[PDB]
């Protein structure tokens, strides 16, 4: 396990999981979740098995999207290394004015232009489950099968 | 040396830019 | 009426019809051609040469229904016919006159293609094509499909793997490439692809530069570029972010190449594929904007030229019905590599037009300046900005913004015909005269245009 790139987090945290790593470096903790602060964070439910994967490589959070898996090269089988079902929360997402490239965060506009649906249709699209959107911190959250 | 026809573009280019100027204005 | 001869014509008249195979019409060489295809057979009328109207039935390859819309390359030289699944690109026979010959009838099935040729997995149907302007001898096709993929097939050649600009990504949410694609439209410098995609309620990207595998460029173009290159170049100086610089360069190089492998003879010239490939720009940025557009939608855009000198006024259609004529006031630079290029991405909303019907579809016809037909609901009204178009294009070459005080930027709309069906037009010079070729379903009318 390693977790460097600077912001990058976890929970049960890189110390707590020093605690609960197995006596032969089987690391499983259950209701793992992780993320760059400010920007987003993946929640995976349920039991998890982290023995020793490279976090560094394997999870990127840039403002509005994220990543898992470089690409689909060590990308292990649906329901193996990581390529499980999650809730991915991604925040600091809001639409941008037309005439100064601004961002609207007002609750209104936010409501009267209905963000909402927008990046709905854009989780829909993407096969993943649309949840809600919090205007406040422009926080997106969907469920998506794998990654 | 000496421009000829590229600088009319200049100016040209320049021009748009100039009437981008005027509507931006002319509304609000 | 004076019926003399209008309406009235070999090429144009056919019973025996069924109440399915729908039928087009197609202009060509500033209305002088006619293409007219109908049960499934075309006919093409020459009003200098030809002294009948010669036929050819291709019903053997294509069953024309409902689910086709077919377009013509500007030149007339070609026709593409698509639905959601497949595409047909076939080369009207100009000069011939039989073409009974079983043999020579296929040598005009120039190019074929179905969805249903990629390995396997989900495949995404087609939401347009598009025949690329500057496509040396219409060689290059463009296919957006729902993935809201552009896709460029060389239709010329086998031994071109077609090209995909935009592809899908691998993340989640929004990334890079342009999402939710509603409609495609290329600028009038034929290197530049306009995109109105919806996700942010709609905003215009662009692919600068959209190239074919043989690029069309007569001389006085291939200077232009080159020259608005070079004043780009000249422009560069310390507060020049990196990026741009770059690219600029870039792009000098690019076009100080095409200058020399441009060919003097024939008017072409050979892109190496690097070059093709393309990351979008975008959005634009739309000022001023009006507020109300912003619980609406966009539903298509629409490039009008004003003179000659590839002088546009971007167009595009919205929820409420409503119309809007941007101007791009700031000349863009080439981009490849990088991610999200904004450098000078920038219109200008002219005049905004409120029609509240529906707007169903833009449509123009090149040979008319400063004309758009807006198909309304049961309507189609020639929306006409050369009141103000025709000045502002004048003062662009004359560098002078005076000619512009107090003038009103107010469109002459006009209303030409009443349809159901989304109709079909084209422009026929007949006689020194302005005709409008209006082919509804059953429908066939004819009418006059203000100058």
């Amino acid at each position: 396990i390693v977790l460097t790139k600077v912001g990058y987090y976890t929970i049960p945290s890189m110390d707590d999981l020093a605690k609960i790593t197995n006596e032969k470096g089987e690391c499983i903790v259950s209701d793992f979740t992780i993320g760059r602060k400010g920007y987003g964070s993946i929640y995976f439910e349920g039991d998890v098995n982290l023995t020793n994967l490279n976090l560094d490589d394997i999870v990127h959070i840039r403002r509005k999207e994220v990543i898992v898996y470089v690409d689909d090269n060590q990308k292990p089988p649906v329901g193996e290394g990581l390529n499980r079902k999650a809730e991915v929360t991604l925040d600091g997402v809001w639409p941008t004015d037309k005439t100064s490239r601004c961002l609207i965060k007002s609750p209104d506009r936010l409501a009267d232009i209905n963000y909402e649906g927008r990046l709905e249709a854009v989780s829909r699209k993407q096969g993943a489950q649309f949840k809600e959107y919090r205007p406040e911190t422009g926080s997106w959250v969907f469920k998506v099968s794998h990654f | 040396m000496k421009g000829f026809k590229v600088v009319e573009v200049g100016l040209a280019m320049n021009t748009k830019k100039q009437i981008g100027d005027f509507f931006k204005n002319l509304n609000m | 009426s004076q019926s003399s001869r209008l309406s009235a014509l070999p090429i144009f008249q056919a019973s025996l019809s069924a109440s399915q195979s729908p039928r087009y019409i197609f202009s060509s060489q500033n209305g002088t051609r006619i293409v007219f295809i109908q049960d499934n057979i075309i006919r093409w009328y020459n009003v200098l040469t030809d002294s009948l109207y010669h036929s050819l039935n291709f019903s053997r390859h294509l069953v024309l229904d409902d689910t086709f819309h077919v377009i013509s390359s500007t030149s007339g030289d070609l026709l593409c016919l698509f639905n959601d699944n497949e595409i047909f690109v076939m080369e009207v026979p100009w000069g011939y006159s039989n073409v009974e010959d079983v043999s020579i009838q296929d040598a005009f099935q120039i190019f074929h293609y179905s969805i249903d040729e990629e390995e396997v997995g989900p495949k995404s149907s087609i939401k347009k094509v598009l025949f690329h302007p500057k496509s040396y001898r219409d060689s290059c096709i463009v296919v957006l499909k729902e993935d809201d993929t552009i896709t460029m097939f060389d239709i010329l050649n086998s031994q071109e793997k077609p090209i995909v600009l935009n592809k899908p990504n691998n993340s989640f949410g929004l990334d890079a490439r342009v999402n939710d694609i509603t409609d495609l439209e290329f600028s009038k410098d034929g290197l530049t692809l306009y995109c109105l995609n919806t996700t942010e309620g709609g905003d215009i990207f662009a692919f600068y530069p959209f190239l074919p595998s043989v690029l069309l460029l007569n001389e006085k173009d291939l200077n232009l570029i080159l020259n608005k290159s070079l004043v780009m170049y000249e422009s560069l100086d310390s507060t020049t972010d990196v990026i741009v610089k770059r690219n600029v360069i870039k792009q000098l190089q690019f076009v100080s190449k095409l200058h020399e492998n441009w060919n003097s003879r024939f008017g072409k010239v050979d892109i190496q594929k690097e070059y093709r490939l393309a990351k979008v720009q975008g959005p634009f940025t739309i000022n001023p904007f009006p507020g109300e557009l912003y619980d609406y939608t966009a539903t298509n855009i629409a490039t009008i030229l004003i003179d000659n000198g590839q002088n546009e006024i971007v167009c595009v259609s919205f929820d409420d019905g409503s119309l809007i004529l941007l101007f791009k006031d700031l000349e863009m630079s080439m981009s490849w590599d990088v991610d999200n290029y904004v450098y000078n991405n920038s219109l200008v909303l002219i005049e905004r037009v409120k029609l509240q019907r529906e707007i169903k579809s833009l449509i123009t016809l090149p040979e008319q300046l400063g004309k758009l037909y807006v198909i309304s609901d049961n309507i189609i009204q020639q929306v006409n900005f050369m009141s103000w178009a025709s000045t502002l294009s004048k003062s662009i070459n004359e560098s002078d913004l005076n000619p512009l005080a107090g003038l009103k930027f107010e469109s002459k709309l006009e209303d030409i015909a009443t349809i159901e069906r989304i109709p079909n037009l084209a422009y026929i010079n007949w006689n020194d005269q302005s005709n409008l070729a209006l082919m509804s379903n059953k429908t066939l009318t004819f009418q006059n245009i203000s100058s």
